[PDB]
Formats: C-alpha cells, sequence, structure tokens
RNA sequence: GAACUGGCGAUGCGGGAUGAACCGAACGUAGAGUUAAGGUGCCGGAAUACACGCUCAUCAGACACCACAAAAGGUGUUAGU
RNA sequence: UUUGCUCCACACAAUAUAGAUGGAUACGAAUAAGGCGUCCUUGUGGCGUCGCUGAACCAUAGCAGGCUAGCAACGGUGCACUUGGCGGAAAGGCCUUGGGUGCUUGCUGGCGAAUUGCAAUGUCAUUUUGCGUGGGGAUAAAUCAUUUGUAUACGACUUAGA
C-alpha cells in the first residue's frame, strides 16, 4: 500500500518495526546495506489494528510476541552492518532538529 | 532597445518604361527587421521620390561587428531636433562595437539634450583609425600611456536588512 | 530572527531608516532605536531649518492647542517621520507603533546589548561624497530642544565605561585565539579542517 | 624628524589587474583586465577559467590584489601565456579570500552525517581548549 | 537536545490585495531564510499551521490549529501565497506561523 | 452658437488621492490562471532592480485631461556650432 | 465594619496572550580610511595580517532526552547559598571569592522505549486574579455634616474642630 517498511533499530533509538508514508520522510544520503535481512515476511496483513466497536469507550484507560522476536531477529542483522563505519550508532541514536540559521532549501541531507 | 545594425537594400517596382531600378542600400540601427525596414522607407521618402507602396525591399541582412573585442574610438555625426530648431552635432565615443556605441549615443542625447529617438537622425558613424585625430577631451583622457586610476568609496549592497558591523568603503 | 533589534541611529538617513523600520514593525519585529541625536538628513542645515520653520508655522487658527504638535526632540522627530509611514489611525497601526521605542543616547537597558546598523540607510553608503548633510541633534537644538549637552555628558561617561569593557574583552579574546591556535594542528583540527570547520 | 603621510593605497585598475567576476554567467571566476573602455567599464578576459573575452561594467567585478604583466590590448593566447607564466591561479588560491570561498562551499556541501561528525569533533576540540583555559 | 523544531518559521503578512480591495481567501506568507522565488519554489505544496491558544478547553486541549498549504510564489522577494481551510482572522497580520517539511520531495 | 464621431444622461468595475464625461474595460453566481490602464521606499499588493547621463534650488522637482506661469537674463553646470 | 491587610512557598481553579519554540552575541571614531597582532624612541610611529558581509560565532547526541558501570581529567555547566565590588539616563543589572550539590556526549560499556497502530500543535510558554493552607510583617486615613472667607454661580479652593 505504497508504504515504507522501516526500523530503528529498536536497540539503538527504540523505534520498532513499522511502516511510514514516503511523503513524510527525508531520504538522507547516508546509506547502509540491508542485504542479509529477510523482510518478505512482512506485508499489509502483518499490521492489523483489530478495529474497535462503538460500544467500547475508553473512560480512563499488550504487545505481540511474534512482533517482538521478529524485531529481535532483524535488528541484530542490521547492527552488524552498523558497526562497520564509525559513529552510525550515535548518529541513529541522536535526534534531528533545525537550529537557528538552518535553511532547508539550502541544506543537503 | 538593444540595437542591431542591418543593411537594407531596396528599389522601385519595375515598370515597362524602366526595368531594373538602381537598388539603393542603407545601414540602419534598429531593434529588429520591422523597425529597420520602416526607418529605411522613412529615409528614402526623405531622399528620393518613392514610397513603400511604389517600391519594394530586395534584401535585409544583419551586419555584426567584425572585431567585437577590439576597443575602438568612433566619431558620430548626428542631426537632432530641439524644441526650437534643428542642429548638427559631432560626438565621439570610445567603445567596443558600433551597435553599443550608438546605444550609448542615444542614451547620451536623451540625457543631455532631452532628444528622443524620433528626433535623432544618425548621419554617420566611423571608426577613427589614428589617435591625435581624437578631438574631445573626455575620450582623449583615456588614451594616455599607462592609464591607471583607483575606484574610491566602494559601496557593497547587502542582502540582509540588518548588518552587524559598521561597513568599510575601502576598495 | 531576533526578539528585539537594537539599532544604533548614528550616521543613518531619517527617511530611509524610517521606511525600513516601519515595514519591520508592520511585519512584527520589535525595534528599539538608540542614539537618535546622531541621525542625518540630506541637504543643508539652513534648508532643513527652513523646512522645520515651514512646518512650525502650521497650527489650528481658532485654538493652537488642538493643532499639529511640533515636537522638538530628535527621537520625536524620528517618531513623526515614522508615524507618517505607518497607518497609525487603525488598531493594526497602534499595535505596530507599540512595538517601537526611540531614545536619545543609549539608556541603561540597552547599553549592555548589541547595536546593529541598516546598510541601505547609511549616509556613507547612500550619499555621493560632497553632498551636504545635517545632524538631527544640531537641528533639534536649533529649533528648541533643551537637553543636547546633558546627553553629550552622559554619552561621554557611557563611552568611557564601554572602552573599559572593551579592553578586557580584547584581552580575553586574544587569550582564546592564542589557545585555539596552539590547540590547532592536532588530529581533530585537521579532521575539522577537512570537513570545513 | 621627517614628514609622515598616511599613504592610503587601494587597488588601481589597469591592464594585468586580476579581477573576480561577482555576478553574471561566470559569477565567481577570475579574469584579467585587458584594456580600459572608460571610467565605468573595461575589456576583460579570463581564458583559463573559461571566461570569454568581453567588455563588462566595473560594478559586476571585484578587483583582487593580484597584478601581472600584460601589454594593453593583448589577445587571449598572450593573456593565457602570461597568466600561466606569472602563475596567478595558485597565488589566488593561497589567499585567505579564496580559502573563505572554499570554506563556504564546503560547508554548503556537507551532509547531515557530516554535520553530526563536526558537532562531535567540535565538542572534543572545545573540551581540550577549555582545559587549556585553566593554566593561564 | 534543547531544540526540537521540525518546521520553518514564517510571518503572516497580509491578504492578497489591490490598493484598496483585499481578498481574504489568499494569504501572504514571509518564510524566513528565503529571499528569491527560485529558493521559494522549494516550499511549494508544504503544509502550514497557524497555532493559537484559547481559554475554553474543547477536546482535551486549549490549543487550536488552522491548516493550509503553500500554493505559489509572490513577487520577487520570496513571499509566498497560502490558502487555508478557513481563512486567517486578519488580526494575525504579523503573527508567527509554521511551515512543515511534509509533503517532502527529498 | 454649429459639423462628424464617441460618451455621460441611463453605468457599476480597475486606474487618475479626490471628481458624471478622461484612460482601461462594460456587469448572472462562483473557482483557477493571465492581463489592460496604472504602478513596485513606507502608507500599499509588487525590484531601496539593472544600465547610461543630468540637476543641489536661503520659494528644487516629481506624470496626460488637471488644477497655471511669460518676455528678458545668469564665467551656475553640461553638451554642441 | 465579626478575624480584616500585605509579603513569601505550593495547592487548585479561573483569566487571557498584536503572537517563546537554541542565544537581543555590548568599544569608539573615520569612510579619499580602518580593525587586530607585534616592536620601539609611545607617535598623526615602524612591520605583519584581515575585510570583499552574520553563508558568522557560541551552543547543539541521551524517554520532550531515562536507569546504571567504568576510564581520563581537576576542566565545563546548572541550582540554591556565600564574600567583595561596580552600576542613577529609565540604575533593578554586570563582575567576582569560597564551599556545597547535580549533570557531563572528553572516551568505552549494559538495560529500557513498540500499540500515538501511515500524519493530525498532539499540548512542555507567561499574564492577571481568586480561594486554601503555614511562615513572617503593621495596627490608618479620606469624605459628608459643623466651621472659616485670603475663595466662591453651583461644584471647587483655603481654614478650624477629642
Amino acid at each position: 500500500d505504497n508504504t515504507l517498511l522501516v526500523t530503528g533499530p529498536f536497540k539503538v533509538n527504540g523505534v520498532p518495526l513499522r511502516r511510514v508514508n514516503a511523503r513524510y520522510v527525508i531520504a538522507t544520503s547516508t546509506k547502509v546495506s540491508v542485504e542479509g535481512v529477510n523482510v518478505e515476511k512482512f506485508n499489509v496483513e502483518y499490521f492489523a489494528k483489530e478495529k474497535l466497536t462503538k460500544k467500547e469507550k475508553k473512560e480512563a484507560n499488550e504487545i505481540k510476541t511474534e512482533r517482538v522476536e521478529d524485531q529481535k531477529v532483524v535488528d541484530k542483522a542490521l547492527l552488524a552492518e552498523i558497526k562497520k563505519t564509525p559513529l552510525l550508532k550515535q548518529y541513529l541514536s541522536a535526534s534531528f532538529s533545525l537550529k537557528n540559521g538552518d535553511k532547508p532549501h539550502l541544506l543537503k541531507f | 532597445a538593444h540595437f542591431k545594425e542591418y543593411q537594407v537594400i531596396g528599389r522601385r517596382l519595375p515598370t515597362e518604361s524602366v526595368p531594373e531600378p538602381k537598388l539603393f542600400r542603407m545601414r540602419i540601427f534598429a531593434s529588429n527587421e520591422v523597425i529597420a525596414k520602416s526607418r529605411y522607407w522613412y529615409f528614402l521618402q526623405k531622399l528620393h521620390k518613392v514610397k513603400k507602396a511604389s517600391g519594394e525591399i530586395v534584401s535585409i541582412n544583419q551586419i555584426n561587428e567584425a572585431h567585437p573585442t577590439k576597443v575602438k574610438n568612433f566619431g558620430v555625426w548626428v542631426r537632432y531636433d530641439s524644441r526650437s530648431g534643428t542642429h548638427n552635432m559631432y560626438k565621439e565615443i570610445r567603445d567596443v562595437s558600433r551597435v553599443a556605441a550608438v546605444e550609448t549615443l542615444y542614451q547620451d542625447m536623451a540625457a543631455r539634450h532631452r532628444a528622443r529617438f524620433r528626433s535623432i537622425h544618425i548621419l554617420k558613424v566611423a571608426e577613427i583609425e589614428k589617435t591625435a585625430d581624437v578631438k574631445r577631451q573626455y575620450v582623449k583622457q583615456f588614451l594616455t600611456k599607462d592609464l591607471k586610476f583607483p575606484l574610491p568609496h566602494r559601496v557593497q549592497k547587502s542582502t540582509k536588512t540588518f548588518s552587524y558591523k559598521r561597513p568599510s568603503t575601502f576598495y | 530572527v531576533e526578539p528585539v533589534v537594537v539599532i544604533d541611529g548614528k550616521g543613518h538617513l531619517v527617511g530611509r531608516l524610517a521606511s525600513v523600520v516601519a515595514k519591520q514593525l508592520l511585519n512584527g519585529q520589535k525595534i528599539v532605536v538608540v542614539r537618535a541625536e546622531e541621525l542625518n538628513i540630506s541637504g543643508e542645515f539652513f534648508r532643513n531649518k527652513l523646512k522645520y520653520h515651514d512646518f512650525l508655522r502650521k497650527a489650528t487658527a481658532f485654538n493652537k492647542t488642538r493643532g499639529p504638535f511640533h515636537f522638538r526632540a530628535p527621537s520625536r522627530i524620528f517618531y513623526k517621520a515614522l508615524r507618517g509611514m505607518v497607518s497609525h489611525k487603525t488598531a493594526r497601526g497602534k499595535a505596530a507603533l507599540e512595538r517601537l521605542k526611540v531614545f536619545e543616547g543609549i539608556p541603561p537597558p540597552y547599553d549592555k546589548k548589541k547595536r546593529v546598523v541598516v546598510p541601505q540607510a547609511l549616509r556613507v553608503l547612500r550619499l555621493k561624497p560632497g553632498r551636504k548633510y545635517t545632524t538631527l541633534g544640531k537641528l533639534s537644538t536649533s529649533v528648541g530642544w533643551k537637553y543636547e549637552d546633558v546627553v553629550a555628558k552622559l554619552e561621554a561617561k557611557r563611552k568611557v565605561s564601554s572602552a573599559e569593557y572593551y579592553a578586557k574583552k580584547r584581552a580575553f579574546t586574544k587569550k582564546v585565539a592564542s589557545a585555539n591556535a596552539t590547540a590547532a594542528e592536532s588530529d581533530v583540527a585537521k579532521q575539522l579542517a577537512a570537513l570545513g570547520y | 624628524t621627517d614628514s609622515i603621510v598616511k599613504a592610503s593605497n587601494w587597488r588601481l585598475v589597469e591592464v594585468g589587474r586580476v579581477v573576480l567576476i561577482k555576478k553574471g554567467q561566470s559569477a565567481g571566476k577570475l579574469a584579467a583586465i585587458v584594456e580600459i573602455i572608460d571610467q565605468k567599464k573595461v575589456l576583460i578576459d579570463g581564458p583559463k577559467a573559461g571566461v570569454p573575452r568581453q567588455a563588462i561594467n566595473l560594478g559586476q567585478v571585484v578587483l583582487t590584489p593580484l597584478t601581472f604583466a600584460l601589454p594593453r590590448g593583448a589577445r587571449t593566447a598572450t593573456v593565457s601565456k602570461k597568466w600561466a607564466a606569472a602563475a596567478v591561479c595558485e597565488k589566488w588560491a593561497a589567499s585567505s579570500w579564496a580559502k573563505k570561498i572554499a570554506q563556504r562551499e564546503r560547508r554548503a556541501a556537507l551532509t547531515d552525517f557530516e554535520r553530526f561528525q563536526v558537532m562531535v569533533l567540535r565538542k572534543q576540540k572545545r573540551y581540550t581548549v577549555k582545559k587549556a583555559l585553566a593554566k593561564a | 537536545a534543547e531544540s526540537h523544531r521540525l518546521y520553518v518559521k514564517g510571518k503572516h503578512l497580509s491578504y492578497q490585495r489591490s490598493k484598496r480591495v483585499n481578498n481574504p481567501n489568499v494569504s501572504l506568507i514571509k518564510i524566513e531564510g528565503v529571499a528569491t522565488p527560485q529558493d521559494a519554489q522549494f516550499y511549494l505544496g508544504k503544509r502550514i499551521a497557524y497555532v493559537y491558544r484559547a481559554s475554553k478547553e474543547v477536546r482535551g486541549s486549549k490549543i487550536r490549529v488552522m491548516w493550509g498549504k503553500v500554493t505559489r510564489t509572490h513577487g520577487n522577494s520570496g513571499v509566498v501565497r497560502a490558502t487555508f481551510r478557513n481563512n486567517l482572522p486578519a488580526k494575525t497580520f504579523g503573527a508567527s506561523v509554521r511551515i512543515f517539511l511534509y509533503p517532502s520531495n527529498i
């Protein structure tokens, strides 16, 4: 459904296996190789919300075990590729933000 | 506008009493072909008994400058109409090509005598091949040996509306 | 880009500075203008004195108290020139004009802050060398401002204190530049130089 | 004693003066002034940098402190030969003006990972400099 | 860190207008940093949010948002034209406003 | 007071600050784009654009209709014969 | 006037915002001249360097930024104190001494984050007021009415009265 499968990895910055919209990301020039990861398991039916009825109203106020060992399988294959070039773990752990004087039409990502 | 020079060659329409008319040629500074042909017919109506309905134009060709990177001195002879009469002037311009020289000539006449394009007639323009035939001091000033001069008081235009230091006009 | 912009009014042209500043206020930038006694007006001092006398003639005939008020301070002259360019009779104009305060000299809220200039309103960048100009403090004390000398004395005291500040600042920055030069040509310095810093 | 004046020299325009094109189609290259048209415009040529031989207004160029020998009205083969002989391109490159230009375009060409890297390196350099700022 | 801004600041200047007739359907936005239409062409199609506060809590918040987008450039100095779902209330002339980086082309 | 035409009267809209007649253009209700006449320092939407000159006024000048100035002069300054 | 008034701390409400979202980052003067460094005979001095914009400089990694372990230094920074100054133009701020305490991403590790489901400002600021606590602080005047006549159309003014 025209979505991008992404991961943090979850060990680095706490972002799980997820899908995002391609119009809501910035493709940086930083590139790592993801060969050696078996992502053909995931599809549109892998992420189902189990839609809620109108009667169940949350007045005041969990995770799939299949999802958590799938995350643990993929992220240990990603971090082995991360350890080759230096400072990528720190780069992926740090957040992105615009400082004073940053012009996004002049910035290269 | 930005001027170009054309040769325009035309003649009268051929009749049985006289075929092959004499094929007059003129050099016109104009913005384009339409203005060039209009000025050609204007000056031929000033010279000979012909008009556009009675004649035709056999050729129009752009004449670009032979050496566009040689610095020349041109002497220009001009008629212009003032508010009270008609006068002849001779002005000389140091510049790199004929079309740019007549562009600065039109600007100079419009600036110094308020003469418009409709009032200025270009009699002729010719390169002065020898120095000391230059007769105006404002162009003879730039012909001296080892000419050099400074440019005092540099003003640099800024992109920001606020500057964070007092600017300098050193050059 | 800034919360408050402090403009040193020295050497500026009155109309060009006012047309910059009025657009800044209407866009929503807070402006404070200091040293209003050192503004410049192009033209002879006698021409601008004659202009102010022509303005000073104009008053309401049946009651002078409701007429045009002829303010004499240089800051209020600048305020007049700027209120001419802001549509002050509307709520948007009033909200714009309350983002502005103009002073003679540099008061103690702003003597420790950073002063900027407007290069498209500076006299040395705008006028041809040779044209004559005026000083707004001289014109204003010619037409009736009473406080030209007390501002001069306060400005002399402030400049003495500021030079005492600047000597210490220069000594500290020479120490920092010396330490940066001696701590350069290390591996982190060469990597930063390769990366552009 | 002896008479003292402040000389106040600045950057004469003459033949052989090296200029930097400020704006236009070249916009940042070097040229050499071949001849002087009038007070406001000159004929320049920039044959090593690919600037064509042209007349140009003096407000579109910036004069550099570099000068070399040319006769007036020299054609582009002689201009290129004297430019290579005087070797003014690396003499321009050795200046802090050209280093500032190169620094500006390098900082423009940095990416986000390189910006993270310069932040880490600047933190390390700041640590060692502020450690040096405790003994003097 | 200490900064978390993922948008570009801008100012709501005015409506689209002639000398004496304004048009509230199109607003004029000064994005900071851009000073030419060629640099302003990067920001076309980006979402704009005007974020303001109110005293009365409506659905868990006292902060209300008005959404819009950049449509075209305006003039020679990098001002852009913006259209919103409901037009901006015209007391916000000079108010700050947020230009987000989505929908991104990079 | 007449001749030919176009208008106003009978007609709003953009421009000329303002105005029956001028310039542009004639009108169902809306959306998008492009313009006319007029403009782009600020009021005020839009270049404190670019280029060549001229002018310093102890009443400068700043745009058709249009809201005025002449004869005569000036080693002021510029360009010419 | 039945326990009122002010200040301090947080506790909850209400009230709005001309419009935070890394930092308003301090010589003066000249511009047909300067700034900085250095040297000397200290000057309107000699020598070197810089500008050509802030496209800078500083800051900037961590759950909107967690919980822990170690290394290297004796630095950097925040908070409440504390010593000494300076600042009256609208000072209400700037500098400094000492100790405490927390953090340190200068360097190397360990654990956590998901489900806000493909975005929804996704809520983190400061402005005023009230009501509670519990801890200090202090115990007035003005007006009407009477009177005066230096005042006066009436108000107002000037006087007096435990």
